[PDB]
């Protein structure tokens, strides 16, 4: 198609089969289809643990820096990958979500302790 | 921890659609209950 | 080739359509009219967001304030209720030019120009004011201008340099050793060149779009 | 209050004015509005200048309305606005002048301080202190208490009306409070300082009974709560001032009454506009009442209270100072007339040149 407007973006293009996802990191005009015309492939992401239990990310950090220097935006999933690698700072919502999970597990632990205390009262009743 | 004046500024801006204030999160990840 | 025939009707339509738009351009009194009972714009039937309902009934538009002043309040200071609530430091416009909408039966819609002073820092040139049709403006009284505009700047405490990300720092130090540069200096990012304005900072009205004149 | 010389119209009537038939000029403006074309400021000026009858005023009122709702509304000249008020007074149409003045947003009549005094003084001499009060409130809405002469006349009308009005509605308290405060701030005399404390008290009443938004909404007043705190500050300033300044006894009683009344009372526009950390004004009333008594004791101890009524103090102030202001204002009035005459001639000359060029353009075309 002959696009009018838009910008270059670095995003994940979904490949693979059903229940077997696999991503290609690519630089593409934002208006193009998710798996369609792209400008350059900048790596790959395999989200399924391998035999060694490792999720494998490949990043062409030399070309990634080139396209960020030319105005390429970044998708939020790609910003999370760059933060986990250490190439970018951790994304604000990566930290907030980790804090929300901590507060939610603290409640669960407290509720289990209260239930155990309630169970202890049942033990006292015998 | 946000300054107390800043927490009040947000309670005025979003008056009527507020949630319970959250304190500092646990220092470590609480061990998963099992 | 040479069988690509000319399309006279298409060229005629384009010009004719463009001409009608210029002739029947809508006015600010029509595009920005509002029905306060339903808080819906008659021109397009767009309902305002819920978070704007309270202020639409409780606050005034800019030219509603200025239509009551001599010379449409040239030289007067005007602030916004959103700024008053969000920022402790003085935020206001110094009005310089004002083009009311004569069509309006109360001269309550129009355009304005002025010099911005946001969070105590003043711009050097006058530009057009955005969001003039918002119910958020508060005229500053003449006797209260001196107390309102009084500001003393605090020394800037936002960091000027920060570390590099963990991987990007290791790649920099590794390059140093490869090139023979021996040093234990910590790579530092400079944040002074790239400091962001607040999200509510006034934007450029001149480059902003205007709604079309086709009613819904 | 003003002298006959201040209200004499020999100078205005002796102005050089072009003679244009209103009917002819009426047609020219009507065609421009039909064609959606801008009308000249000189055109509307010529119409107002050549008003010769009571009926002509009604037509000019319509054309002043049309000019306001036209592309060149901003260019309405000061002398055109002044002549309108002068013509209204000349032919007995004072109600029309007050109507257009109150409906400024529709007609665009924003008179200068000299013009305000001419209209305000007519009502004062006729004894119509209800219309005179309207002129004062319009001056307050426009924040036009710059000239000292206007300040004296405005304070005389306010205090005379307040004495008659034993009962004040909340809107009246707000309008009187703002008018007294703004007019009082300009004056540093005892009457001026008394009017500041009187105004803050009235506005403080509306703040603690109907909320702070009733005071500042649509009013030339600040939006920060604490008007009764401003009133007490005036007492603390006068008491501690090295210079000997006095506050009228009448105002002090008003503030005491306001504090007692508030202290022991018997669609989606509902917002809390004050931060939770900041103390509400109602909770601070106990502390406010202690400050008042301490300040009153210090003032009375220092003999800084004036038993004389505010209406009597203002009358003396007007008699003493108003004569001098009339001479100064009348001197500026003559200068303004000459400035207006020169600017008017420039517009007439510029119009002649463009019309001559228009002929040359048609000759070329
Ligand atoms: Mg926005």
């Amino acid at each position: 198609k002959a696009y009018h407007g838009g910008h270059l973006t670095i995003r994940l293009a979904l490949g693979g089969c059903t229940n077997r996802p696999f991503y290609r990191i690519v630089a593409a005009h934002n208006k193009c289809p998710r798996d369609g015309r792209f400008v350059e492939q900048l790596g790959s992401y395999d989200p399924l643990p391998n035999s060694h239990g490792e999720k494998l990310v490949a990043l062409n950090l030399d070309r990634i820096r080139h396209w960020i220097g030319c105005g390429a935006h970044l998708s939020k999933p790609m910003e999370k990958l760059l933060g986990l690698s250490g190439f970018f700072p951790l994304h604000p919502m990566m930290i907030t979500n980790a804090e929300r999970l901590r507060r939610r597990r603290a409640r669960e632990v407290l509720l289990a302790s209260q239930k155990a205390e309630s169970e202890a009262k049942e033990t006292e009743a015998s | 921890q946000p300054p107390e004046r800043e927490l009040s500024r947000l309670r005025r801006l979003y008056q009527g659609n507020l949630l319970e204030e959250s304190g500092p999160p646990p220092e470590s990840m609480p061990e998963m209950p099992t | 080739r040479k069988k690509v025939r000319p399309r006279l009707i298409a060229e005629l339509a384009r010009r004719v359509r463009a001409l009608r738009e210029q002739r029947n351009q809508p006015r600010d009194s029509q595009l920005y009219a509002l029905d306060y009972e339903t808080l819906t714009r008659p021109h397009s039937g767009r309902r305002l967001p819920v978070r704007a309902w309270a202020d639409v009934r409780r606050e005034s538009r800019l030219l509603q304030l200025l239509a009551r002043l001599p010379l449409f309040g040239l030289g007067r200071l005007v602030t916004r209720k959103s700024w008053l609530w969000q920022h402790d430091e003085p935020c206001y416009w110094r009005l310089t030019r004002v083009r009311p909408d004569y069509t309006a039966q109360n001269l309550d819609h129009g355009r304005a120009w002025g010099i911005l002073t946001f969070k105590g820092k003043s711009e050097d040139t006058a530009r057009e004011i955005e969001q003039v049709m918002y119910h958020d403006w508060r005229l500053v009284p003449k006797h209260e201008e001196e107390a309102f505009t009084a500001f003393t700047a605090k020394p800037e405490d936002r960091l000027n340099s920060v570390p590099y990300p963990p991987l990007l720092r290791a790649m920099i130090l590794a390059e140093r050793q490869k090139n023979g540069d021996t040093s234990v200096q910590e790579p530092l990012l400079n944040l002074e060149r790239t400091r962001m304005r607040p999200w509510d900072y006034p934007a450029k009205q001149e480059t902003k779009g205007r709604a079309k004149g086709t009613p819904v | 209050l003003l002298s006959a010389a201040y209200v004499d119209s020999h100078q205005w009537e002796a102005r050089e004015k072009e003679e244009y038939h209103l009917a002819d000029l009426a047609s020219l403006m009507d065609k421009a509005y039909e064609r959606k074309l801008p009308v000249s400021s000189l055109s509307i000026s010529r119409f107002v200048d050549n008003i010769a009858s009571r009926e002509d005023l009604d037509s000019a009122e319509y054309y002043l309305y049309k000019f306001r709702h036209s592309p060149n509304c901003w260019y309405l000249r000061d002398w055109t606005i002044h002549s309108w008020i002068r013509q209204c007074l000349k032919y007995g149409a004072q109600d029309k002048a007050l109507y257009t003045l109150v409906n400024k947003v529709q007609y665009g009549i924003f008179p200068d301080n000299f013009t305000f005094n001419l209209l305000m003084d007519y009502f004062i001499k006729k004894g119509n202190y209800k219309d005179a009060l309207s002129v004062v409130f319009e001056i307050m809405m426009q924040e036009a208490f710059d000239v000292p002469s206007t300040q004296f006349l405005s304070l005389y009308v306010l205090y005379r009306c307040l004495a008659e009005k034993t009962e004040l509605t909340w809107e009246e308290e707000r309008d009187f409070g703002a008018s007294l405060l703004l007019s009082g701030l300009k004056q540093r005399n005892t009457v001026g300082l008394s009017s500041q404390l009187y105004g803050y008290a009235l506005l403080g009443k509306v703040e603690l009974q109907r909320g702070v938004r009733a005071v500042y909404h649509g009013m030339p007043l600040m939006w920060t709560p604490g008007y009764l705190d401003r009133a007490l500050q005036v007492m603390e300033r006068v008491a501690s001032s090295p210079e000997d300044l006095k506050l009228g006894r009448e105002v002090l009683d008003v503030l005491d009454g306001v504090l007692k009344v508030v202290t022991s009372p018997d669609g989606s526009a509902n917002l809390v506009e004050q931060l939770d950390t900041e103390e509400p004004e109602q909770s601070k009333l106990p502390r406010y009442l202690e400050r008042f008594q301490a300040s009153r004791s210090k003032l009375q101890e220092l003999n800084r209270v004036e038993s004389e009524s505010l209406l009597t103090l203002t009358t003396q102030l007007v008699k003493e100072k108003l004569p001098a202001c009339e001479a100064e204002d009348l001197a500026t009035y003559e200068q303004k007339l000459r400035e207006w005459h020169l600017e008017r001639v420039q517009l007439i000359q510029r119009e002649q040149e463009q019309r001559e060029k228009a002929k040359q353009e048609y000759q070329a075309l």
